[PDB]
RNA sequence: GGACAUGGGUUAGUCGAUCCUAAGAGAUAGGGAAGCUCCGUAUGAAAGGCACGAUUUUUCGUGCCUAUCGAAAGGG
RNA sequence: GUGAAUUUACUUAAUCAAUGAAGCGGAAUUUCUAGCGUUAAAGUUUCGCGAACUGAUCCGCGUUGA
């Protein structure tokens, strides 16, 4: 009889904490220089992004049209160091950290911060230690088959760009937290998503799983995809269930 | 002759902005100066602390208008009593009226000036 | 007068002429604002028979309603 | 000094009599000078090699 | 030939010296009204224009245009100042008690006004009809070529509404009509009738029954041309 | 007697407010809504400047590039 | 909606992605280094940081990409 916690996550106190963020990690806007040649930038500083498991890299490029310096915020790949030169463009070399179109890189290249579509400045393989694999190319259709960190196969335009290398900060999930306090601090810079009360520990007015003399569901916890927002709890549209 | 654009932006052109030339003045008669010296200075203060400031600090204490500032009080005192102040301090009393301490110069005697005003 | 021809032509708004004019006008009216001042009536005889005179003091606005 | 407090100093007290004085350290300026000259020498050599 | 000058050339390749100031007129973020003008022009080119609307795309030739306008400038209507003067002169004539009805002569001038011209065509009094090519609500003139054809009135679609306006001392004229001329201009008129009918009315006709528009471009027709030749 | 009555009493270039921005509020452009009003904050806006010239057909040419409010514990 | 022989294609209507709506379509024809790159100049033709023309091709012009 009450709006449930899942429904209330539409904003307000559930917004992202964004004071200390060091900028939105994006590739260079796809320009003429990066479409037809390459542009060289300098890695100024590797910085910690609060709420992000991977470091960011401040890279300074030259504006090809004006006497000014454009500083771009990248997702740092492993091996990036301050003072390194990073080349972005079609004619860039195949070196770690360089941003090249996926169509110009051979099959099996390890890439990260890959663009879903040409010009959206990076969508895939952005988290720490994650990467995308170039499965193959289809030159006739101008497409590139890639392997995503979830194992899915995806087709992207051959002009979509990707940073060569693996996102830095890998192995970040291996270490156990050991602490509610450390989970508190990790999520304190991300959003209000912690701690989490179980639905079975609630009352019927608060949740489908609430109520009863014993903490149980009473119905199957695998729910359809057509169900209502107040009904989408538990395992939504589960094809398989249970531990294999 | 096709005009060359070197900005990729179109910015609104600057057009002549004529100044106002009304066919009639909206007010027939201009108002008189709403705050003149007779409205700026309301009354002097003759309380015992006011007398003490007069006889030692060479300072005259006046009940003044709320809208009067330090500059207008100095001009009002200069024009109403022909003595130029060297310093002015103001405070809003708890009864809502403004009170001004007017320190006169060594050239002027606050006792004498208080005598000419008549409240001494 | 031509207003008689305008009236009987407006009756035929499933003709190729009116269908083409409907397409181009609907496109350009969407590109303008929801309420925008019309310089002149697009149906001068329809406005004329509804009470519009072509002299100072008469105004035409175009508005699209969902 | 505090930022506004710098405005009361004369020019020489806020600067060092050297290129980029008051902006870069001595070693930073020296690295700028050497790196500029060496890379200009490099591009001259590459221009000589590629012009033929 | 002072040796101090030296060349100092600039290279504007990718990653080289800053690009020079170029014409960027084809990339400007134009105002909304300018985009409306140009995309409306593009839309009329792309779409399939019906025959009754596309017939206004076939206009009078330049040599025929200048000669017909030469005829029209001889029969411009009298200006407001001339009308006032004539009324003043005739009023003095009445005050002096002379023949006011015979002191003046029948006016010879071009006829204008959409309702007036349409009525003249229906009454068979019009000898020549000139239609503005770009009457913004096209329904105002779209029926005129068909009306003139039924009534046997020679008609032409001339360039631009403003030229017809300046003939009749206005900003705009949707259509002009010549109904009577002077004997010295009978031959020039008849030549204009013959040229207009031959090139525009006796010709086309099969064209005014055909569909206009449908022109693709500018790079898609190059795309199709490349695909066809390959 | 912090009660009752009568008077008196708070003086700033330097202490704060004012200035700045924070989370956040909130116009404008626009779009919704029968409407009260809602959303929106550089967005699908023509969103403003600065400099040179024997004065140029004594009818101006040639160049170059974001409100506001919100801290008497923050900044100053 | 427009075509070409259910089969293919096109884009101007609508949808999505990017930006400071910079180099789109045709034709003619910058990688050993954490440095600096602006406030054109040589060339040509008139008459000193006065000009012009190119330097810095032309054309189309649909801001690009899906």
């Amino acid at each position: 009889g009450r709006v449930i916690r899942a429904q209330r996550k539409s904003g307000g106190i559930f917004q992202a904490h964004t004071r200390l963020r060091k900028g939105a990690a994006q590739l260079r806007t796809l320009d003429f220089a990066e479409r037809h040649g390459y542009i060289r930038g300098v890695v100024q500083k590797i910085i910690h992004d609060p709420g992000r498991g991977a470091p960011l890299a401040k890279v300074a490029f030259r504006n090809p049209y004006h006497y000014r310096t454009d500083v771009e915020t990248f997702v740092a790949t492993e091996g990036m160091y301050t003072g390194q030169f990073v080349y972005c463009g079609k004619n860039a070399a195949l070196t770690v950290g360089n941003v090249l179109p996926v169509g110009e890189m051979p099959e099996g290249t390890i890439i990260s911060n890959v663009e879903e579509k040409a010009g959206d400045r990076g969508a895939l393989g952005r988290s720490s230690g994650n990467y995308v694999i170039i499965v193959g190319h289809d030159v006739d259709t101008g497409k590139t088959r890639v392997k995503l960190p979830s194992g899915a196969k995806k087709v992207v335009p051959s002009s979509a760009r990707g940073v060569v290398g693996i996102v830095a900060g890998g192995g970040r999930i291996d270490k156990p937290l050991l602490k509610a306090g450390r989970a508190f601090h990790k999520y304190r810079v991300k959003r209000n998503c912690w701690p989490r009360t179980r639905g079975v520990a609630m009352n019927p007015v608060d949740h489908p799983h609430g109520g009863g003399n014993h903490q149980h569901v009473g119905h199957s916890t695998t729910v359809p995809r057509q169900s209502a927002p107040g009904q989408k709890v538990g395992l939504i549209a589960a094809r398989r269930t249970g531990l294999l | 002759a096709k005009k060359v654009r070197t900005s990729t932006t179109f910015r609104r052109p600057k057009t002549l902005q004529l100044s106002r030339k009304p066919k009639y003045a909206r007010k027939s008669v201009a108002h008189a100066p709403r705050l003149d010296e007779y409205k700026i200075i309301v009354n002097p203060i003759n309380s015992e602390s006011a007398m003490k400031k007069i006889e030692d600090d060479n300072t005259l204490v006046f009940h003044v208008h709320l809208k009067a500032n330090k500059f207008t009080i100095k001009e009002a005192v200069r024009k109403l009593y022909s003595v130029e102040p060297v310093k002015i301090n103001t405070l809003i009393r708890p009864n809502g009226t403004k009170k001004a301490f007017v320190k006169l110069s060594a050239d002027a005697d606050a006792l004498d000036v208080a005598n000419r005003i008549g409240f001494l | 007068g031509a207003y008689k021809y305008l009236e009987e032509l407006a009756k035929k708004k499933q003709s190729d002429v009116n269908l083409f004019l409907s397409r181009v006008r609907a496109w350009e009216y969407r590109q303008m604002n929801v309420i925008h001042r019309a310089s002149r009536p697009s149906r001068p005889d329809k406005a004329r028979r509804l009470g519009y005179k072509a002299k100072q003091g008469y105004v035409i606005y175009r508005i699209r309603v969902r | 000094l505090r930022p506004r407090e710098f405005a009361r100093l004369s020019h020489n007290k806020k600067t060092v009599q050297r290129a980029y004085g008051g902006c870069l350290s001595a070693n930073a300026v020296k690295d700028r000078i050497v790196r500029a000259f060496l890379i200009e020498e490099q591009k001259i050599v590459k221009q000589k090699l590629k012009q033929l | 030939k002072n040796p101090l000058f030296v060349s100092r050339p600039r290279s504007f390749g990718i990653g080289q010296d800053i690009q020079p100031k170029r014409d960027l007129s084809r990339f400007v973020k134009w105002p909304e009204y300018i985009r409306l003008q140009r995309r409306r022009k593009i839309l009329n080119l792309r779409l399939k224009v019906p025959p009754a609307i596309a017939q206004f795309q076939k206009t009078l030739d330049k040599n025929t245009a200048t000669q017909v306008f030469k005829l029209l400038n001889k029969y411009r209507p009298e200006t407001a100042a001339e009308k006032k003067q004539r009324l003043v002169a005739e009023a003095e004539a009445v005050a002096n008690g002379k023949s006011a009805q015979d002191v003046s002569k029948k006016p010879y001038n071009v006829k204008y006004g959409l309702n007036h011209v349409v009525a003249l065509i229906e009454a068979k009094k019009a000898k020549l009809v000139l239609i503005a090519s770009d009457v913004d609500p096209i329904e105002l003139v779209v029926f005129l070529p068909a009306l003139c054809k039924k009534m046997g009135v020679p008609y032409a679609i001339v360039k631009n509404k403003a030229r017809l306006g300046t003939v009749i001392h206005q900003k705009t004229a949707a259509v002009l009509a010549v109904t009577e001329v002077r004997e010295e201009d009978k031959n020039e008129l008849a030549s204009i009738v013959s040229a207009v009918d031959a090139n525009f009315s006796a010709k086309y006709d099969e064209s005014r029954r055909k569909w206009g528009g449908g022109i693709m471009g500018g790079k898609t027709q190059a795309l199709l041309a490349k695909r066809a030749k390959a």
